[PDB]
């Protein structure tokens, strides 16, 4: 019963200045930024004698672009109206099952057979379903920024599949 | 409120001064890997790739190529673009009375703010995944070859550091503008209803 | 070469290229703790002193205070200084091949850069912990008052983040000094001989 | 048997370049810098559950200053001369004890009565004991810039027995 999602802020409901921010499976912080990559970590720690750092290091990496594309689309106005236009299937509160499952990228309901059906990220954002480049732009500039370093590195076409199965391996617990 | 919005002066005069930095390192880019990475693509084997992408990594040292300066200019920016907003938000703050007038400030000064540095992060990170050339891989490359290639290279090292940065930028974006870009739980319940999703 | 050994002039070029971030740090640090941190020496029991610590913290960030700038210049220092001694030690390897001559160059380049480095960390360091200021201590403070202070005004985290860049300083002396300040084992244990020294 | 310093490089006995250090409980590391400061976090662990970082912060860097201190006197001419004129008693090689032990200073025969004593590092180094200067300058410039650092924040009159607390109770398996 225990979701650590229940404890990351990705509204604004807090008040949060520089003064408020100077005091400060559960990440810490007081801003979306700091818990989402401390959550990140928990989710995949450092290894000190790690084999290849950098499968694990572009995992991590794609944890947090999957969660501030969550917070973009189901926490704006703008997101959640292209949610509802494009038949998007999220959730209310995210959980590291449904965190884990958008590795294999966007759930939404096929406008033509009126099946739900999965699309890769890669296609649906700036990708061969997003020629109208409109998915793309309803991202935060962070995420976009995230996800453009991520298409150079973790997710260049050699080595895409080897992130996606260490991304995975690490929500073994939850499928 | 003139001079104020983060605007492109400003924006310039960040660039300006750490100019000196970067050089052209589109060029220097350029010209060292047609010098020195051409001949990843006649790699014999596995082994003899990665050895040839060592060597490569030495030739960058040796051409006083570090990603180092990179991730300096990159705080820099992120400091003195700070720095400045703050001082156009607490000045706006302070002087402006209409609150509608002062939301779009703020709003602005942020949304300039997060732009400016999330399209240099993205620059220097293309530049710096680039140092890997695709048009040199040899035709047998794989997932494990690239990977220990971005290890050896300071790619995969400096994709870390940025972690630090974006987390640095976001966490200031999300003081600069109030947070303003995302729904209050309450708002975000009744748009919920009013839109007719039904979620879960 | 007569521009060889990090010079006065090319130590001044890589200060006044980053003295921006650095103006007036010490006159700033005067007045800020004049104008706000006597009142520390008033406090009336350990932790009403620690509630002044942390209004003099957001009173620091008000004043647009932040040892970050102090960090981002100390690595813009190191990467400046390492990259003009390396070009340096570099050009004298490549152009002087007399080894006494060459060695007495690397070891000035080296002891310039270490000694540079070294003395600004210093600045710097003593700046930073001069902001728990000791002419207002309240007469009670202890051990324990002392380290949450320290560590409420950031001087424990900039004291982290110095390790750091001793370390990263340590490693490029040892580089561009050929580690020549230290004997070899066959050296010291002829000298340990020499010297009569009976060691454990 | 083991002793970690076994592992860690004080001399220049190897050839070392940015080519060679960039493929590059002991610590990892090519170099001395990279080496010691790596073991000092061996020794002091960062524990995220702070009960006093500044006090084990400060320890760890008191562990890095004694570690250079000990390379400074005993792997340079000039520092190997020092220790012979003022008969200052280290070890061929370190261990973890005697490190632990440098907490109290710096132990050597005393002038007057020939008898060991120890002098605190305060004292010894830029202190009372040392008011020509002579003994500071015998160290290295990384080593007087952290020893500077260190008298500025876990050093002061206020936190040091705590610092030196700490630092001790780290040796105790020892």
């Amino acid at each position: 019963r225990f979701n650590p999602f229940a404890y990351v802020d990705f509204g604004n409901d807090v008040v949060l200045t520089e003064d408020i921010l100077s005091q400060i499976m559960v990440a810490s912080g007081g801003d979306f930024s700091t818990q989402i990559f401390g959550l990140a970590k928990l989710v995949f720690p450092e290894r000190p004698n790690e084999k290849d750092p950098f499968f694990s290091n572009q995992a991590r990496n794609l944890f947090v672009i999957n969660c501030n594309i969550y917070r973009d689309l189901m926490w704006t106005k703008k997101g959640l109206e292209f949610v509802k236009r494009k038949k998007i299937i999220m959730p209310e509160t995210p959980t590291m099952f449904f965190i884990g499952s958008m590795a294999s990228g966007i759930n939404l309901i096929d406008e033509d057979t009126n099946m739900e059906k999965v699309v890769s990220l890669m296609e649906f954002f700036g990708g061969e379903e997003d020629k109208s480049g409109d998915n793309l732009r309803v991202l935060s500039p962070a995420t976009r920024n995230m996800w453009n370093s991520f298409k150079t590195m973790g997710g260049a076409r050699e080595t895409y599949s080897s992130v996606q199965g260490v991304y995975t391996s690490a929500f073994a617990p939850y499928n | 409120g003139s001079e104020l919005g983060f605007n492109e002066a400003e924006r310039q005069k960040i660039l300006d001064s750490n100019s000196s930095l970067m050089g052209n390192a589109n060029e220097v880019r350029d010209k060292f890997i047609q010098n020195y990475a051409s001949s990843l693509k006649d790699s014999n084997d596995p082994q003899d790739f990665l050895r040839r992408v060592q060597e490569l990594r030495i030739n960058m040292q040796k051409n006083f190529i570090s990603f180092d300066v990179y991730y300096n200019y990159l705080n820099n920016l992120v400091l003195a673009s700070y720095n400045r907003c703050k001082q156009e938000k607490t000045f706006a703050e302070s002087t402006i009375k209409n609150e509608l007038t002062l939301g779009e400030f703020v709003a602005e000064i942020s949304d300039n703010f997060n732009n400016f540095m999330c399209d240099e992060v993205a620059r220097i990170s293309d530049l710096v995944a680039s140092y890997l050339p695709r048009e040199y891989l040899p035709p047998f490359i794989d997932g494990n070859m690239m990977g220990v290639a971005f290890q050896i290279l300071g790619i995969d090292d400096f994709g870390r550091k940025l972690n630090e940065i974006v987390q640095d930028i976001g966490t200031k974006y999300i003081i600069l503008s109030k947070n303003k870009t995302y729904l209050t739980s309450l708002e975000r319940a009744k748009l919920i209803t009013q839109l007719k999703l039904n979620l879960e």
